[PDB]
RNA sequence: CCCGCAGAAGAAGCACCGGCUAACUCCGUGCCAGCAGCCGCGGUAAUACGGAGGGUGCAAGCGUUAAUCGGAAUUACUGGGCGUAAAGCGCACGCAGGCGGUUUGUUAAGUCAGAUGUGAAAUCCCCGGGCUCAACCUGGGAACUGCAUCUGAUACUGGCAA
RNA sequence: UAGCUAGUAGGUGGGGUAACGGCUCACCUAGGCGACGAUCCCUAGCUGGUCUGAGAGGAUGACCAGCCACACUGGAACUGA
């Protein structure tokens, strides 16, 4: 079974690349509240099948440019 | 028999066209040593009428303190006027660690293991009355299942 | 390499070797992969003096490994009936 | 805005019991039900009952056993601001184990003695002394 | 280490006797007992809460002989160990080997019977023992050594210690001069006096 | 206060700002001692405290005071400085250590004989 | 390490004693010399300066300086405040953000339970063992509040649909 | 310290490496990072731990042990697993 994460696009102009936001739900080391942070990859496709503002979900492969470690898997909840 | 105990002695002045007149304030607490406990403040013009002054006051002012074995029941807090003073039951704490005026009395109580600390202001007069306000607000398991549960093998598990 | 050899461990005067797996190249003290038991040479004629897991010691000349002369003497000195 | 029900709950229990009323009236939900029906069975209050099709309210009918109240103190725990949620060796006793905390678990809300028992944690809601 | 010093102004300035001498009469009279520690000794101070918790900790450590750094071990101890820390203090004061051969009879003050196991001359289980401090475990049998036996001064102190309270913790034959530690002494068998909450309460401030 | 305050902005802890500022984390500074004099305290007090200027040795011109009573400091006495602040005069924060390096003990003292540099009178 | 010989023989200081803070009198000096961590002492009868006697503390150390934390709830997550003590923007509108009434379905992200891999050893803690005891050394366990995956739980929160 | 970046960001192709890769080169695309603090400046080896504290924390990284970096200063490759 495959390690794999979501997450939104949140660029695509970038010819064969596109660039994915996850939002992970973290709780403070201190303080005890929940904070949303992000966690911006440069993920690879092949033909571009994503515009902007849609769920992308990735898995990590081999080192493909600088900072491009992770391809897509599928599209699901296409941006409209 | 009713452990009096002197707390602290003041010296306090009321300043006529003369010059300024002094006088003495004291602070005594008094109890058996099974959960009564009370104090009286009494002031006078001389240092042992304002001591015996307070000593009146303090037996004519006790109130009913429940205990387990000489400890608290549960952690409880007292506040008056700016003394915030937190109490701990102490299991086995082997000693009244406590601080000025808020050690005094808890020995005349009866209590004999406690981790207590005073914040806010350390006033003598004022934490006193912060830790009486918080003895006498501290309920049995035989008063909470007497109103809650109405069994104390249920109350406390 | 790895080797099968003695960590000198304890105070001074008092030796005490761990029977440890470590590396040829790193330290007496240093990194390890595994320890496998003591060896206590002060112990003398008491209860106890030494203890080797002699199933993981075995494991690991099985993957190829040398060891020391002192190793090579307590898996000796644990005899067939003593 | 009206961001917690559960507090504006466990408020009119306090300003109720502070004014010796009788019976206290809220807009009932699912949630509030639930937390009174602890209330109930524990015996802090007594008697709860909804009355209401499309805009149900709940009563609470407050307990007083001398001239004085029962419920001593109770306080909100897990705000809408800042959640806690507790394990199962992690969970609370209020004044050495004689009060209660309403915690609210993946079986049902429940006290924390009933949830120690079952081996499992979850948020806890309040401290009901 | 130790007090090399007059030790009746210790026990004048804690008010109270502390044994210090071997006492062939009673209260000595030779000494001024309950009236002076010193030179302003009718001056009785007020003595303060600090001070109350100060004496009770100084009186316990001239009756062992122990210093503040080795005392301050015994609380530290004491306190890790699980029970009552205020008898587990005293458990361990009284679990000293220089103690016990003083409750054995064989010295008649605590600052003699350390001198008789510091010189070489007492031996525990059979294996001779050099120092004061040897925490002895039960069921320890504590002899003496034939070297030292026959000694003028240890028997001397055992037709002394016929009236010493015949401590009920440890059995002593004293005919052939062995005893042995039986169990740990309880708080209900010390001395009925110290306040030992005192010197966990001094510790803590 | 309001805990998503402090997450956006968390509590800044207060510095405490050191009163010896001549000797970091040093315990004692040697410095070469140019012109000592006496100056006059502040208000309720009234003496000549006898007060040196000093050159240490990392570069700082402080102003320490030499206590006891009696002195032999002369211009170009290499000396030793620690920490401790005099409440009387006003810029003065050190005190000169009796009997280290030129600074010799005071004549006659029986008491508090560690303080001020002076051995045990044996004949 | 053990044994033998001789002889109480080779071996106690340092700070402090006005309040805090345990422990006080006398003489000298007279806002001088000086002390002082903070309050503050010293102006001719100083328990505060210097000396003497006495006492208290700790002990082969003892004090001083330096530094860190504690006390300090005096940056307060635990655990503070803002009418007058320091402190509500002059008053609005509004984006990102934070939070969100109520019912049902669904999801299992947060959450919770279990399991697995790992979280090196030493250290800390617990029960033991070895050094005459102790420091020290050491066996075993606990702990390493974690992260990751897998399998469930579905009350609350979140997503989605009505 | 509010904008920073042109091999910069991405693609294709050739070359290089023990191996992926702007690692390198040529050509196309015009991107990439940034108020969740990029960039710049000051300081600093990191950790297991140590000290303190009731705890949460605060301070710290000497010894022992893990990793990194350095070897007169700066640059470079050779030999070799």
């Amino acid at each position: 079974k495959i390690r794999t994460l979501q997450g939104r696009v949140v660029s695509d102009k970038m010819e064969k690349s596109i660039v994915v936001a996850i939002e992970r739900f973290v709780k403070h080391p201190i303080y005890g509240k929940f904070i949303k942070r992000t966690t911006k990859l440069h993920v690879h496709d092949e033909n571009n099948e994503c515009g902007i503002g849609d769920v992308v979900e990735i898995r990590e492969c081999r080192p493909l440019s600088k900072t491009k470690s992770w391809t897509l898997v599928r599209v699901v909840e296409k941006a409209v | 028999e009713l452990q009096e105990k002197l707390i602290a002695v003041n010296r306090v002045s009321k300043t006529v066209k003369g010059g300024r007149i002094f006088s003495f304030t004291a602070l005594t607490v008094v109890g058996d040593g099974n959960g009564r406990v009370g104090f009286g403040y009494g002031k006078a013009r001389e240092v042992p009428a304002a001591i015996q002054k307070a000593m009146e006051k303090a037996r004519r002012n006790m109130i009913n303190v429940a205990l387990n074995n000489g400890t608290l029941q549960h952690p409880v807090k007292g506040v008056h006027t700016g003394s915030r003073v937190f109490m701990q039951p102490a299991s086995e704490g082997t000693g009244i660690i406590a601080g000025g005026a808020m050690r005094a009395v808890l020995e005349v109580a009866g209590v004999h293991n406690v981790l207590a600390k005073a914040y806010g202001s350390t006033n003598p007069i004022n934490v006193v009355r912060a830790t009486i306000d918080g003895l006498e607000n501290m309920n049995s398991p035989e008063m909470v299942a007497a109103k809650r549960g109405k069994s104390v093998e249920e109350i406390l598990g | 390499m790895v080797t099968i050899r003695l960590a000198r461990h304890g105070a001074k005067k008092r030796p005490f070797y761990q029977v440890v797996v470590a590396d040829s190249r790193n330290a007496r003290n240093g990194r390890f992969i595994e320890r496998v038991g003591f060896f206590n040479p002060i112990a003398s004629e008491k209860e106890e003096g030494t203890r080797l897991d002699l199933d993981r010691i075995a494991h690991w000349v099985g993957q190829g490994a040398t060891i020391s002369d002192r190793v090579a003497a307590l898996i000796k000195e644990v005899n067939k009936a003593a | 805005s009206m961001q917690d029900p559960i507090a504006d709950m466990l408020t009119r229990i306090r300003n109720g019991q502070a004014a010796n009323k009788a019976a206290v009236t809220m807009p009932s939900s699912k949630l509030k039900v639930a937390i009174a029906n602890v209330l109930k069975e524990e015996g802090f209050i007594e008697d709860f009952k909804v009355e209401g099709d499309t805009k149900p309210e709940l009563e609470l009918t407050l307990k007083y056993f001398q001239g004085k109240a029962v419920v001593e103190s109770i306080q909100r725990v897990s705000r809408p601001g800042l959640r806690i949620y507790k394990r199962k060796d992690e969970l609370p006793k209020v004044m050495a184990g004689l009060g209660i905390a309403v915690v609210s678990t993946s079986k049902g809300v429940m006290t924390d003695r009933a949830a120690r028992q079952a081996g499992l944690g979850g948020e806890i809601i309040c401290y009901v002394a | 280490a130790r007090y090399l010093g007059p030790k009746l102004k210790l026990s004048r300035r804690e008010g109270t006797d502390l044994f210090l001498k071997s006492g062939v009469r009673a209260i000595d009279t030779k000494c001024k007992i309950e009236q002076a520690p010193g030179q302003h000794g009718a001056r009785k101070p007020r003595l303060s809460d600090y001070g109350v918790q100060l004496r009770e900790k100084q009186k316990v450590r001239r009756i062992y002989g122990v210093l503040e750094r080795q005392f301050r071990n015994y609380y530290k101890e004491a306190a890790r160990l699980k029970g009552n820390t205020g008898e587990n203090l005293l458990a361990l004061l009284e679990g000293r080997l220089d103690n016990v051969v003083y409750r054995m009879g064989f010295g008649a003050t605590r600052a003699e019977a350390r001198q008789l196991v510091s010189h070489k001359a007492i031996m525990v289980n059979g294996r001779v023992v050099n120092i004061a401090s040897y925490q002895v475990s039960p069921n320890d049998v504590v002899s003496i050594r034939e070297k030292a036996k026959k000694q003028s001064r240890v028997k001397a102190a055992l037709e002394l210690a016929e009236q010493r309270e015949k401590p009920t913790w440890l059995e002593v034959d004293a005919g052939k001069m062995e005893g042995t530690f039986k169990r740990k002494p309880e708080r209900s068998d010390l001395s009925a006096d110290i306040n030992e909450h005192l010197i966990v309460e001094l510790y803590s401030k | 206060a309001t805990v998503n305050q402090l997450v956006r902005k968390p509590r800044a802890r207060k510095v405490a700002k050191s009163n010896v500022p001549a000797l970091e984390a040093c315990p004692q500074k040697r410095g070469v001692c140019t012109r000592v004099y006496t100056t006059t305290p502040k208000k309720p007090n009234s003496a000549l405290r006898k007060v040196c200027r000093v050159r240490l040795t990392n570069g700082f011109e402080v102003t320490s005071y030499i206590g006891g009573e009696g002195h032999n400091l002369q211009e170009h006495s290499v000396i030793l400085i620690r920490g401790g602040r005099v409440k009387d005069l006003p810029g003065v924060r050190y005190h000169t250590v009796r009997g280290a390096l030129d600074c010799s003990g005071v004549k006659d003292r029986k008491q508090a004989r560690s303080k001020y540099g002076v051995k045990r009178p044996k004949a």
